[PDB]
């Protein structure tokens, strides 16, 4: 019954899903990116919540818990518990691979900021089980939000690769319940993405897959999910024409045929045309 | 991402009494919805009894509201359908259904859930 | 016309709109406080966005500019220029008054992060100018985010008072075209707020008028606004029983009845939902919630 | 919150041509759409042209089409309206409006704007 529908917003309006960013362009996948597999952004078009992704914005490449200044003991942002075996980290837990991470912790009660800095390589990097190295945070409860990123501790040398997820699990057991892989569709058809400019040591561009306000509108919305996949125009505010047609599939993510996405303002709107079949084939943008 | 595996099926007498469980496992923070569904052969799935998982309130179905209790484990992450008077009309295979979009209240409609045991066999013979 | 909605999401799963932060409660002002003037977190009910605030979470409490090591000259967000003399700050601009402001901030191409510690009362802190003091910060471009907050630096002695703004302008002019301040209209009726817990050195909590997520809601569905108010029910989703009613008003903020501040609607829980009943009179008289 | 001030009113002869200006203030950054509006004694206020405050497109009633032209200072938030070959029937109040809401294109609608001027005479005498 209730329609399908996208945010009536421009996309320069809105949010990265990996770290509270404005957006600031559309990007495609280098050729070496087989897959992505982020845990946070990840949403179906009925509205359904996968892997650790949040509701809002303010949950989300944060952490909560005690330090005992050896590791920290995570829990839920609100501070409820997070059992381990269950799922890959708290909800709103940062999924930036191939970066250590710098998370400005601050407290309830106290003064003060500090600079966590947080490589995910090491074993003692176990989200899953609940917990991760305190690298001299000292004891205390703490709140922490991404900050800035810089290339990954181990192995040395190697760069920045924000299409990668963090190692969640150990060398003793692997996490489970992650949200799946997703995957190119074929047919020239490329996945689509919303970038963001990271701070740090570099010229860091974060992709997501759906910006953080089409979640919580979909959240919300719920909308049966009657096609195998949503047709959608690109719409210029200025002139009303249409800059190029994508395809939104149930899973929660856009494709397009591609100068081509890349290249396209960032000022334009999704807007949701029919249902098609999942093999309806696009024109190039 | 929820993962749900029922057990606890079989024969049963006419009259007699059976508990089905059901294990919740994965993203349970958000879940909110529990219940169990039944499919009678050559019949469509039906809403039999549904609980507000972190809540207190339940709600049964019309055919069964006097006879079946569900509830969820104190210890563990596991509902349960208490299962008393069994008839032969309760014949069916038994599917544990989880919810976790934003809902108020037990939804019936078996479109409206998002996660899905793979089942148990119950068979009431007189 | 479009049907007037608000989202179909429970009030902890959102944000602050003054501050990126959960929603931890429902609160009402102190009896001292009879009208707000924020300036983030407004937006009217057919989707107009007011003051400084933005669509989205991620430009909210945030600055950008170039420090010369005496001052910060700024920008907006995207580094788009800022105009003096037109609004009360760049939009996203912190709105809280009644602390001092410590704010994490960052580089595009550079590593590390810095403490900027912010006091609104100087005649140097003069945002409606573009332009605020360094107060240490080197030289450089920076994105910068509200981190935590302490009481201000000036009055001595002052406790963290967050129903205020910051003094946007200075001896030098006052600050223009900031958002009206709003107020109960009705009978008995008092505004409701949406609390956050806000890091630093005490118990504070940080009053909006509405959720981010209703903001990008409201900003995309445009809604018209067809009667003088909207009543709404606050809907627990166990066993949906409705917990209170509620009226938002055209210029985007709700009211109740309280009944109480130790039995009223800063008891309710946070799991529920505001729904839209129907349009009512702007004097429709509301039953008390506790 | 944005300010509108109109001003280049007045009497002008049939034939004449007569350039009213509109001075945005306040929250520019996104405004959207500026158009010009106009409503003559007896009659319901209508649409004149509109523009794209940061973009190119433009649209103009036909009444007026061939005559109008409205455009945005290079220097200033000044929105103007250009009027030639004024006629008697252009006689009215005209009013400057301003639309900051998100929306695809030059609405006409007037309930569509967000803030209005106080308006300018426009006399046009034969
Ligand atoms: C500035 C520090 O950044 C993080 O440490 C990163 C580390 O930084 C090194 C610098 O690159 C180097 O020029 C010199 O300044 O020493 C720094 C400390 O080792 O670089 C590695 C990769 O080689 C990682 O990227 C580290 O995260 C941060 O953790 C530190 O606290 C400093 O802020
Ligand atoms: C810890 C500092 O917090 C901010 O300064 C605040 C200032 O903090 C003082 C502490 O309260 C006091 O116990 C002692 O530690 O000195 C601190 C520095 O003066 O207190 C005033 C109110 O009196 C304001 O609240 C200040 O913002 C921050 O600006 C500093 O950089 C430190 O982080
Ligand atoms: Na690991
Ligand atoms: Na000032």
């Amino acid at each position: 019954t209730r329609p399908f529908t996208l945010p009536n917003l421009p996309l320069s309006s809105l949010s990265n899903s990996r770290a509270p960013l404005p957006i600031s362009s559309i990007g495609i996948s280098p050729d070496n990116v087989q897959s992505v597999q982020f845990q946070n952004g990840r949403c179906t078009l009925d509205g359904r919540l996968v892997g650790t992704t949040p509701v809002s914005l303010s949950h989300v490449a944060k952490i909560r818990g005690t330090s005992n200044g050896t590791v920290i003991n995570l829990t839920e942002l609100d501070g409820t518990p997070f059992h381990p075996f269950e799922g890959p980290a708290p909800i709103g837990f940062p999924d930036l691979g191939g970066c250590d991470w710098h998370i400005n912790m601050t407290q309830f009660g106290h003064s003060s900021q500090t600079q966590y800095d947080v490589d995910t390589t090491p074993d003692t990097f176990v989200p899953h089980l609940g917990s991760i190295q305190a690298n001299g945070i000292g004891s205390g409860n703490y709140v922490g939000v991404l900050s800035w990123i810089s290339p990954p501790s181990h192995p040395s040398g190697s760069q920045v690769d924000l299409w990668k997820i963090p190692n969640y699990g150990s060398s003793i057991t692997e996490a489970t319940h992650l949200a799946p892989s997703v995957y190119p569709p074929g047919f020239g058809e490329v996945l689509v993405f919303f970038m963001s400019k990271m701070p740090g040591p570099g010229a860091y561009n974060l992709p997501c897959l759906l910006p953080q306000e089409y979640i919580s509108h979909l959240a919300s919305e719920q909308a049966p999910t009657v096609g195998e996949a949503a047709l959608l125009h690109y719409v210029d505010p200025d002139t009303g024409r249409n800059l190029g047609e994508f395809k939104a599939y149930p899973d929660g993510f856009l494709t397009c045929v591609p100068s081509g996405p890349q290249q396209l303002p960032i000022n334009g709107v999704f807007v949701f045309v029919s249902w098609v079949s999942r093999f309806y084939q696009l024109k190039p943008v | 991402q929820v993962q749900l595996q029922e057990s606890g099926g079989g024969l049963v007498m006419t009259g007699g009494s059976l508990r089905l469980s059901c294990a919740v496992s994965g993203r349970t923070i958000d879940v909110s919805v529990m219940a169990w569904f039944r499919q009678a052969p050559g019949k469509e799935r039906e809403f039999v009894s549904g609980m507000r998982w972190s809540g207190m309130t339940t709600y049964s179905a019309d055919s069964v509201k006097d006879r079946f209790t569900i509830s969820r484990d104190k210890t563990k992450n596991t509902v349960y359908l208490q299962m008393n008077s069994l008839k032969p009309e309760d014949t069916a295979v038994y599917y544990c259904a989880a919810r976790s979009r934003f809902i108020v209240g037990v939804p019936q409609a078996r479109d409206l859930y998002d996660y899905w045991g793979q089942g148990t066999q119950v068979t009431v013979s007189s």
